[PDB]
DNA sequence: TATAATGGGAGCTGTCACGGATG
DNA sequence: CATCCGTGACACCAGG
């Protein structure tokens, strides 16, 4: 439901060393399946930190207790030499389809 | 031609110069008439161009200065391969000319544009059609002024007749202008100190009523 | 028809 | 995925460079890469040679010119609102005839705009496109006289604004008349002035019956050339003193002056070819050895007499023939304006040359470049053909560059063009597209250049054909004009060949456009491809052979309006042209040489070529187009990838892996839906929004200026009066909104304060000040706020100031600020979709996925198109596109079906059979039989005669699938649609007409100066126009009071509108209106015409509508 | 009184001078420095009316109390500025000129 | 003679036609004050008559008067009244009006024959004074001015 | 203020009907 | 009592 990236002010940005623009990065993150094990859990803030030449996938998210990533092969970004990606994504519990213009989280 | 006046206007101004040359000629000098006439003819044509070719009339000395500025900029571009900046023109103009003076001279010589200037390829739009009228008040402005006067009367009725009338006379809501303490005091028959004291207490009661009801704050923007 | 033509004609008389 | 290609025609030649009509023409006009001594007498070089030398005394001759380098690059010009231009110097020399003194200098003549790589300009920061102009080719024509059948008019036409039209006619009295500048006079006079004696005319024209006697006038032969010359000068100049050196001058300037009169090189050629003569220059006569020598008049009169008599080999001319209509490309138009500016410069030169120093005159002191500069600046900024570039998508720009207008300077005035100019002439085959043209007033007047078509050096449009000798089709390709094409029997590009030989006893061909069945022995040429008949946009319409031309027109024109989507897809069914359109439009970024990709970034791609060099390609990222659509490039390679020459490196806007991607491949069902797709409306699925289909990025530019005032400076500040911290939250320290903020209507983008006027406080103001004890501030809030119904995310802020390096604004302006607001627009109710076959429709309803019709395996459809749109429109192509799109949905492949030579029904049905196997054997293996609802739908289909009675469920379902139809379940009930429904993949675009830009409303707002009526237009917060016909509606209804409201209280009754607003906000009923201000304006404007208009009462006593305010 | 008819007729020179509030003697529009209307020009406040409500040009009278007063220093009446839409001027010709409507 | 936002001036053609008239008239009065011969006074009177012609109906007789550096005829008093753009047809028999808007149409099959679907953001502005009054009737705002200020910004609307 | 100077210069290319002028 | 000629008029909204 929300994404922060360091040195990124808005969605219409690029990151040096990263092939994907922020629009494509958010489109990729839209496919992230996140299972909560605890019933009374509502929000999780996944932290991703990566650098160097690598194809950052969904596994690279730092693990949180009682949280599993169901599609760990999901591509996130294609970083090259010197490209750094530092993200904080937020996953919430919810029902139905809620566009960004209605929740603004 | 081309300098702002019709061919026939130029001809008539030259004819006026020719009349002057006739009345100023001296045949003893053995010069033919054309030599002395051409001077006054050129003079009259140039004076006419300077005096008439601008919708916003500019004095003849200022027209001379603006033409000098144009010619200086033209020579500077002919030597620079580009249009000069304000500073280069100020350089080439001599002492007393800075960049700000060049900018002010160019601004002061801007000719107006036609309100009937075409907009678009179809013949149904004028440049004037997009200029909003700023003078006449809007419906919102008039309604807000009316509600302001009504709320001011509502706030002045909470005073006594004398203090409300004192404020109305001191601010101009009665006869336009603002009266002095001596005039209001001689009109109510008290001392100017007394009229000032009752004006003060009227303002104080108005401040109290306004702090209580807040019925006049939104009009202050 | 053409006022310039007319004036240049009147001028050619004197 | 696999891309199966249909079609049997072999494309011998590829499409030429599609923007060559622009780039090549401007190159030829400039000759910038040609050393001066090698330049041809064409373009601006020819303009220079025409103007110079300048005589009278002194002489100023022209040596050469040169074009320097642009002072700023193209992007910097786009940002600083500059013009992409090159400096223009000309080396001139001054010569005194007597003194012999020769002074030489290189004079600077201003700048000339340069054409960018893709064939467009940059005029004051805005990309522009000079549109080619079609017009009547110069030359000598012979047309039938409309009044008199047996008589004919001979017309002599030079280039536009390069000489007068001349008419030759056989009058009812027998004499041959000539019309010049609207003056009919006997041609015999001019013939005598040319030196023609009765001997020569009698031996030249006597053979044609008694016509030559109409040319026999004794009072003309009685006088020698000089007397007849002065006679004609008197007949052409009433009043002007017929001096000898005046008559010679006028006649030379009218008939033999190459610097005043000029046929084109095309007019020269056509005169030579038509009259069977040879010309020396580009005029109708010459001044040789002191006397006038004829060039064209005698041959023209000879041909006219031969046409009137009936001599064989003389026919009238079809002036709509594309052999008599030619194109004026960018180079010719710009050159004409250059020539005009040069003539004005020469007038000024002579002016300064008559009264100067006569010795202290250099070329610099004689040349004022301004008249030239203006003449160019006027052409690129205020010409009918200097159009604001349409760069909605790359195809829009390419199409704009390939346009052909009959309008423009020297062109047709609209409302005056008949059917002939607008008709599809037979000679348009292969040259001008017969489909792509606007619907409306401009129909047939704006056209598009065909795909294979080329404009030759003379200006005529040429089309290619293969040579055919003895039934063998060579690979020699000949580009013909229409006049040349009319000589041959040309076969159709689909005639069957056994590899190089015509393999049909009877072949279809054209003879002067006429269709004819001939034998291979008669075939002289053959078409190159069907593609050569249509434009580029029309060529992108698959199954074009199945669409009526009226909807093909719409499908063609609407691709121009497709918005680049963030997830754009190439069509499942392509025509085989989607790649050249991306490549020629400079949309994508390709590899210059073979090599290895070193670095891949979101902003740049560095490649190491076989030469060892490290070339960096920057990527244009999120740039704003002329129409606000986002033009961004995205890298399609990765580090370490080997690439060859011409391989894709970055996809541009509306490009998917180098294919033209103007829309989305959606899954459509063709069925009614509860009236929500009534009358072309479309129903879409919310899933399209969930996966961001039809989502586009749009950027808007906002601009503000702080200037010096008579009342104090405007300053861009955060210190805006009477505003809270909530109002200044996202404003930085200098007052400009911060990059990244979310701005909504009402939010401030740039803070600005302006000093107020005198503002004499009314007594209410003074008393309010005293009650609240706060001084009235000296400045007021004039900040730039977000307009109603706009907003988004700030992505850029630009600030230029006076006193900053490299910056200089227009006089008075202290500073300029620009703010760029980007928004991500999802598809919403009211946005316009369309396919390539002319099926357009506005999205009327977005249902949730569970309400959408779905396939038996649970797959919901994406779009629901109404079948009633097909039959009346006759655009069955979209139907076929759907059927094939169905197969490719389950086979996982796209297709290439070229126009007129592509996928036929049996091959589509083969693919559909394979798809049905993929679609149904899967289910039969997963452990499920045929469903009960499927059985009921099969019963209904058996009733409909769609499936054979007796077969198994699988057999009948396969038969339906081969017909392109499937069983469909109503998502609201689970019951099936009673019949099988057409379902398949269709390519659908989101056009530029989005309701987000069009919804507008107004209670009250700004009014006009003179009329005191509401302004017009959304941008001005204006009111809708209640025109004459709306008034007629209200009158016909009898709504007297509603109409009076429209005429008084709502528009220009000042007292009335003020009182009405006050009454409404007070809960009171509106007052009776008073006189509208525009009637007072009418009365005063009539008084200004010396007309007394008097409002009277029933006693005929004057009534004062001005309330005494204008009576002394 | 209610408007019931609208008559239109030719206007005499005397009628036109009856309309006029002052002859426009100069071709000037506004001063190039002060941006205020020139004297005897096409925008003169002395002829056509005040630019600001109840305020003369020079500024000696600036309230509604003065109404109909003509300033002695500048010659501008104190009325509503709206009258600049209603008050005709005139130009006295040195030689009569034909109304082209009644000629062509 | 109005000052546009940019601080520059825009003006009507009637001013230039009147200036032509006044210049020629004054030059005629001066040429008569002095003893100008017949040819000159005749030329002046002809030019004065054609000036009046250009003012009243430009282009009606002879070449139409234009401004310097332009082929566009100046807009005279006859042009102001006549045509699709004249006073009658453009401003008197039909006007631009307040309390009006426009937008894209879309089928609503659920509507009853006497109904249409009007967007909220349109109806707010179209009915804005009514909305201010009703907002004051309820507790939504103290007065009309406060309600208008509350509707000014989109984020302030509840 | 003085040698003599003495008549311009573009124009650029509907379609019909109607009422008035001329011939 | 004809022909010739000068002068009218030539859809609406939208954006421009
Ligand atoms: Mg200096
Ligand atoms: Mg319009
Ligand atoms: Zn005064």
């Amino acid at each position: 439901t929300s994404v922060y990236i360091e040195d990124v002010l808005h969605e219409f940005s690029t990151i040096p060393g990263v092939k994907e623009d922020v629009v494509e990065i958010i489109l990729n993150l839209k496919e992230l399946v996140v299972r909560f094990l605890n019933p009374s859990l509502q929000t999780v803030t996944l932290l991703l930190k990566a650098e160097g030449p690598k194809e950052v996938k969904a596994r690279d998210f730092l693990p949180v207790a009682d949280v599993e990533i169901m599609n760990p092969d999901l591509h996130i970004a294609t970083l090259e030499e010197g490209g750094r990606l530092n993200m904080e994504v937020r996953v919430d519990r919810g029902v139905g389809y809620v566009p960004a213009e209605k929740h603004g989280i | 031609t081309g300098r702002g006046l019709s061919f026939l206007d130029l001809i008539q101004e030259g004819n006026q110069g020719l009349i002057r040359a006739v009345e100023k000629f001296e045949y003893k000098r053995r010069f033919k008439f054309s030599t002395y006439a051409t001077w006054w003819i050129r003079q009259a044509i140039n004076r006419a161009i300077a005096d008439q070719a601008r919708t916003i009339r500019i004095p003849v000395h200022m027209v001379e200065t603006i033409n000098k500025l144009s010619r200086t900029a033209r020579q500077l571009q002919q030597e620079l391969g580009r249009e000069p900046t304000y500073e280069e023109i100020a350089e080439a103009m001599g002492p007393g000319w800075d960049a700000k003076r060049v900018e002010e001279t160019l601004k002061i010589a801007q000719e107006p544009v036609s309100l009937e200037t075409p907009i678009g390829d179809e013949k149904d739009s004028f440049y004037g059609d997009f200029i909003p009228d700023e003078h006449l008040p809007s419906p919102v402005d008039a309604a807000t002024q009316s509600l302001l006067s009504e709320e001011l009367e509502k706030a002045l009725s909470k005073l006594s007749e004398r203090e409300a009338m004192v404020l109305k006379l001191r601010k101009g809501l009665i006869d336009g202008r603002e009266h002095t303490l001596e005039e209001v005091g001689a009109f109510f028959g008290v001392t100017r100190e007394r009229i000032r004291q009752i004006e003060n207490k009227a303002l104080r009661k108005l401040k109290y009523h306004e702090s209580r009801t807040r019925k006049l704050r939104d009009f202050l923007d | 028809s053409d006022p310039v033509r007319q004036y240049l004609h009147e001028i050619g008389q004197v | 995925m696999e891309i199966k290609r249909f079609g049997r025609i072999r494309e011998v030649i590829p499409l030429p460079p599609l923007t060559e009509i622009q780039v090549e023409s401007y190159r030829r006009a400039l000759q910038a890469d040609v050393p001066p001594e090698k330049r041809e007498n064409v373009g601006i070089q020819a303009a220079f040679r025409e103007t110079f030398p300048i005589e009278e005394g002194l002489v100023l001759d022209f040596l050469e010119y040169r074009l320097g380098e642009p002072p700023f690059p193209q992007d910097e010009c786009r940002e600083k609102d500059l013009t992409y231009q090159a400096p223009l110097y000309a080396r001139l020399q001054l010569i005194h005839k007597d003194t012999g003194l020769i002074k030489e200098d290189e004079v600077f003549l201003g700048h000339i705009p340069l054409m960018t790589e893709d064939g467009s300009f940059i005029i004051n920061g805005a990309d522009r496109v000079i549109v080619s102009q079609i017009h009547r080719s110069p030359g000598v024509y012979f047309t039938p006289d409309p009044a008199r059948p047996g008589r004919y008019i001979a017309s002599i036409i030079p280039l536009p604004k390069r000489g007068p039209w001349i008419d030759l006619e056989v009058e009812p009295n027998g004499v041959v008349s000539m019309k010049v500048n609207k003056r009919k006079f006997p041609l015999v006079l001019l013939l005598r002035v040319l030196g023609y004696d009765q001997e020569t005319l009698a031996r030249e024209l006597g053979a044609y019956g008694e016509l030559v006697q109409g040319l026999m006038d004794e009072s003309v032969f009685a006088m020698r050339p000089e007397e007849a010359l002065i006679r004609l000068f008197t007949l052409l100049r009433p009043g002007d003193p017929p001096k000898r050196d005046k008559a010679v001058a006028y006649v030379y300037g009218l008939i033999a002056d190459p610097r005043r009169y000029d046929l084109g090189e095309a007019g020269r050629y056509k005169a030579e070819e038509k009259l069977g003569i040879r010309l020396s220059g580009r005029t109708l006569a010459r001044f040789e050895d002191g006397e006038f020598k004829d060039e064209v008049f005698l041959p023209t009169l000879r041909y006219l007499f031969a046409l009137t008599a009936g001599v064989p080999g003389h026919e009238v001319d079809d002036i709509d023939h594309l052999g008599n209509r030619r194109i004026r490309t960018v180079g010719e138009l710009m050159t004409d304006q250059f020539r005009v500016g040069l003539a004005r410069l020469a007038r000024g030169v002579r002016e300064r040359m008559l009264m100067g120093s006569e010795d202290s005159l250099t070329p610099a002191k004689l040349v004022n470049s301004r008249p030239l500069e203006a003449a160019i600046r006027e052409f690129f900024s205020r010409s009918q053909l200097s159009q604001f570039k349409d760069e909605t998508n790359p195809l829009s720009s390419l199409r704009h560059k390939r346009r052909i207008s009959a309008l423009g300077p020297g062109g047709l005035t609209r409302e005056r063009a008949g059917f002939d100019v607008r008709d599809v002439h037979r000679t348009h085959y292969g040259r001008i597209c017969p489909v792509e043209t606007p619907e409306g007033a401009n129909i047939g007047l704006i056209t598009s250049l065909a795909a294979y078509a080329r404009v030759d050096e003379l200006g005529f449009i040429r089309t290619p054909y293969r040579r055919v000798v003895g039934g063998v089709v060579t690979d020699e390709v000949v580009y013909m004009t229409a006049t040349e094409e009319d000589r041959y029997t040309i076969a159709q590009a689909n005639t069957p060949l056994e590899g190089n030989r015509i393999a049909a006893e009877r072949v279809v061909a054209r003879r002067k456009g006429e269709p004819v069945i001939v034998s291979p022995e008669e075939v002289e040429f053959m078409d190159v491809s069907p593609k050569q008949v249509f434009s580029v946009n029309t060529n992108l319409i698959p199954f074009l052979e199945h669409d009526d031309a009226n909807r093909a027109l719409m499908g063609s024109n609407m691709q121009t309006q497709a918005v680049p989507l963030i997830r754009a897809q190439a069509p499942v069914v392509m025509t085989g042209l989607e790649e050249r359109v991306v490549r020629d439009s400079l949309a994508a970024l390709y590899a210059e040489e073979d090599g290895e990709v070193a670095k891949v970034d979101g902003n740049r791609i560095v490649v190491r070529y076989e030469d060892g060099r490290l070339v960096e390609y920057p990527l244009r990222r999120f740039y704003r187009s002329n129409q606000g659509t986002a033009l961004d490039q995205r890298p399609r390679v990765v580090v370490g990838q080997r690439v060859r020459k011409g391989d894709l490196l970055a996809d541009g806007p509306a490009s998917e892996n180098g294919f033209l991607a103007l829309g989305q491949n959606v899954l459509v069902a063709i069925m009614p839906f509860d009236g929500y797709n009534f009358e072309d409306a479309i129903v879409i699925s919310e899933e399209l929004l969930k996966r961001d289909f039809y989502t586009s990025i749009h950027i808007e530019r906002y601009e503000i200026e702080a200037r010096d005032t008579k009342l104090g400076p405007e300053r861009i500040t955060r210190d805006i009066p009477h505003l809270s911290e909530a109002a200044l939250r996202d404003l930085d320290e200098e007052g400009v909104v911060r990059i990244g903020a979310e701005v909504k209507p009402g939010d401030i983008l740039v803070g600005r304060t302006s000093f107020k006027g005198e503002s004499e406080p009314t007594p209410e103001e003074r008393l309010l000040r005293s009650i609240f004890g706060e001084k009235a501030r000296d400045v007021k809030d004039t900040s730039l706020r977000v307009p109603p119904g706009e907003g988004g995310i700030v992505v850029r802020t630009v600030r230029l100031r006076r006193g900053d390096p490299g910056v200089e604004l227009k006089p008075g302006v202290r500073e300029v600020v620009r703010v760029y607001v980007a928004q991500k627009r999802k598809l919403q109710v009211g946005d316009k979709l369309a396919n390539r076959h002319g099926n357009k429709g506005v999205v009327a309803k977005i249902l949730p996925v569970e309400d959408m019709p779905h396939l038996p395996d649970g797959t919901p459809v994406d779009v629901i198109l109404n079948p009633l749109g097909v039959p009346s429109r006759m655009n069955l192509g979209q139907i076929l596109e759907t059927h094939l799109g169905l197969a490719g949905y389950f086979l996982g492949q796209r297709y290439i079906s070229p126009i007129f030579d592509g996928a036929k029904e049996p091959e589509i049905k083969e693919l559909l059979a394979q798809a049905f196997e993929v679609y149904f054997g899967k289910r039969k293996g997963e452990g499920f039989g045929v469903d009960k609802r499927e059985v009921e739908v099969l019963r209904r289909a058996e009733k409909l005669g769609l499936v054979t009675p007796g077969k198994t469920p699988e057999e009948q379902l396969k038969e339906l699938f081969l017909q392109g139809k499937v069983v469909l379940y109503d998502g609201r009930t689970g019951e099936p649609i009673e019949g099988p429904i057409v379902v398949g993949q269709m390519f659908i675009m989101k056009l530029y007409h989005m309701v987000e830009d069009k919804m507008h409303a107004r209670s009250t707002g700004p009014y006009s100066l003179i009329t005191q009526q509401p302004l017009g237009g959304k941008a001005q917060f204006g009111g809708q126009r209640f025109g004459e016909m709306e008034v007629w509606a209200l009158e016909a209804y009898g709504a007297a009071h509603t109409l009076q409201e429209m005429l008084t209280l709502k528009s220009d009754d000042i007292e009335g509108r003020n009182a009405a607003y006050e009454a409404i906000i007070k809960g009171e009923d509106v007052p009776e209106p008073s006189v509208p201000e525009s009637f007072r304006v009418l009365v005063k404007e009539l008084q200004a015409l010396a007309l007394d208009v008097q409002t009277l009462d029933e006693k005929d006593n004057p009534v004062d509508i001005f309330e005494g305010l204008a009576s002394k | 009184k209610e408007v019931r008819k609208v008559r239109i007729a030719l206007a005499s020179p005397e009628k036109i001078r009856s309309w006029s509030y002052g002859e426009v003697e100069k071709p000037e529009t506004i001063n190039y420095r002060t941006l205020k209307p020139e004297r005897d020009g096409l925008f003169d406040e002395r002829i056509f009316g005040p630019i600001k409500d109840y305020e003369c040009a020079c500024g000696k009278y600036k309230r509604q109390r003065f109404e109909g007063k003509v300033c002695e220093r500048c010659g501008v009446e104190v009325t509503k500025s709206i009258v600049r839409r209603y008050r005709m001027g005139h130009i006295e010709l040195a030689t009569p000129a034909a109304h082209i409507w009644f000629v062509k | 003679m109005v000052q546009v936002d940019g601080g520059r001036f825009a003006t009507s053609d009637l001013n230039d036609l009147y200036r032509r008239l006044i210049n020629r008239n004054n030059r005629l009065k001066k040429l008569l004050a002095q003893g100008a011969p017949e040819i000159i006074i005749r030329n002046e009177k002809r030019m004065l008559q054609e000036a009046v012609d250009a003012l009243l109906d430009n282009g009606r007789r002879g070449a139409p008067v234009t401004n310097p550096g332009s082929d566009r005829p100046l807009r005279s008093l006859t042009d102001i009244l006549s045509g699709k753009q004249g006073r009658f047809r453009q401003n008197l028999l039909g006007k631009r009006v307040d309390y009006s808007g426009r937008s894209v149409i879309v089928v609503g099959p659920q509507l009853k024959l006497h109904q249409c679907g009007l967007p909220k953001r349109m109806a707010l502005e179209l009915f804005k004074p009514f909305l201010l009054k009703k907002m004051e009737e309820k507790g939504i705002a103290p007065n009309v001015k406060a309600a208008r200020r509350m509707l000014e910004r989109q984020r302030d609307i509840k």
